[PDB]
């Protein structure tokens, strides 16, 4: 379970996904989803009414290689949003700053 | 030679009305000089003023009857002030009637309403008054339904005008096809999807086939003979959104609190 729930980062997950990996019947599925959250390795809330598992909290892992890239890549694109919005602004209304 | 012209209207060869028209361009820089361009008038003048606007005014009906738009409208240009002057000269005619209904409705077919009102707002007094409507409501009613919204009497007068048809039909054509895109953009944001039978009955097409001509050309999937508005429009719209112009006039938000700010501390 905690395998299926790193890989798809979306925040959603059906029931559908636990039952195929895991193997069980539905009725287990959806005891085996509070397990997670009691041991605090999830957090999130369940609906039962459209079969749905909204995980809202992953519990960081070994971070491998291939995702120290991944951090890289975007935090040049945020750089880019701090650095584009800061010199526009000063240009806009540049007669008063004291 | 005025007459050569003259009785080449008659023969019924309006070909022949094109080719012997560029001669006579020079021949009406001699015609001009005759009057003395309205310094003063008198009864010779009046004879000879007459003998130009006759001129003119055969030109101009070839060029419609030929298709060709650019001659026509020059022609016209000149003819206006050559009709309005003074209070009454001889410029009341059977054609003078007939030639402003022509001109109406060419500004109609180039779908340039802006300058149609402009044009009928010079006609409103003297002329539209005495003349009354009676060629002149074959282009006021058109442009009235159009914009009343009642399509179907928009529609009726254009497949009437065939017991009158001798240069008016030259403008028909470009006017309906115009008229049935009118219909579908109304009809785009109404609904969806509609059955094959009153897609056609709306646009009035006489048969299915030119239907969905009209799709493919407007970009819209048939599916299951129906057809189906929302999808390229949107993204259309989408990408017309964005452009170098509408970029200052958005305003943003953090934009507007600057201006707000710096107006007092100025």
């Amino acid at each position: 379970l905690i395998e299926t729930v790193f890989v798809k980062n979306i925040r959603m997950l059906s029931f559908e996904d636990i039952s195929k990996a895991t193997h069980l019947p539905k009725d287990n599925v959806e005891h085996l989803v509070m397990r997670a959250i009691s041991l605090g390795l999830l957090k999130g809330s369940i609906d039962q009414v459209n079969e749905l598992v909204t995980i809202s909290w992953v519990q960081p892992r070994i971070i491998s290689g291939d995702q120290i890239t991944k951090m890289k890549d975007r935090l040049v694109e945020w750089n880019d949003q701090v650095e584009k919005l800061g010199k526009k602004m000063e240009a806009r209304g540049q007669s008063i700053w004291v | 030679l005025t007459k050569s012209l003259s009785i080449a209207f008659e023969n019924g060869d309006y070909a022949a009305c094109e080719k012997l028209l560029p001669p006579i361009k020079i021949e009406l820089i001699k015609n001009n000089l005759l009057i003395p361009d309205l310094s003063i008038q008198n009864d010779i003048y009046l004879n000879d003023l007459m003998i130009t606007k006759r001129i003119l005014e055969v030109g101009a009906l070839a060029s419609i009857q030929t298709f060709n738009f650019d001659s026509f409208e020059n022609y016209f240009n000149q003819l206006k002030p050559y009709y309005f002057s003074n209070n009454h000269k001889l410029s009341e005619s059977d054609k003078k009637s007939k030639l402003i209904s022509l001109y109406l409705l060419n500004l109609l077919s180039q779908n340039n309403t802006t300058k149609f009102h402009s044009e009928l707002q010079y006609l409103d007094k003297h002329i539209k008054n005495l003349e009354d409507d009676s060629l002149l409501s074959y282009p006021i009613k058109l442009d009235r339904w159009l914009m009343e919204g009642s399509y179907q009497k928009a529609w009726d007068l254009l497949q009437s005008g065939s017991q009158n048809i001798s240069e008016f039909d030259s403008f028909t054509d470009i006017l309906k096809s115009a008229i049935r895109d009118e219909i579908a953009k109304n009809t785009e944001l109404s609904y969806d999807f509609l059955p094959l039978s009153n897609i056609k009955a709306l646009l009035f097409f006489n048969n299915e086939k030119e239907t969905e001509k009209f799709a493919l050309e407007r970009n819209w999937p048939i599916v299951n003979s129906k057809v189906y508005f929302n999808n390229q429009s949107k993204e259309k719209a989408d990408y017309e959104d964005e452009m170098m112009h509408e970029e200052d006039q958005k305003t943003n938000i953090i934009e507007k609190a600057m201006d707000y700010a710096i107006s007092i501390e100025n």
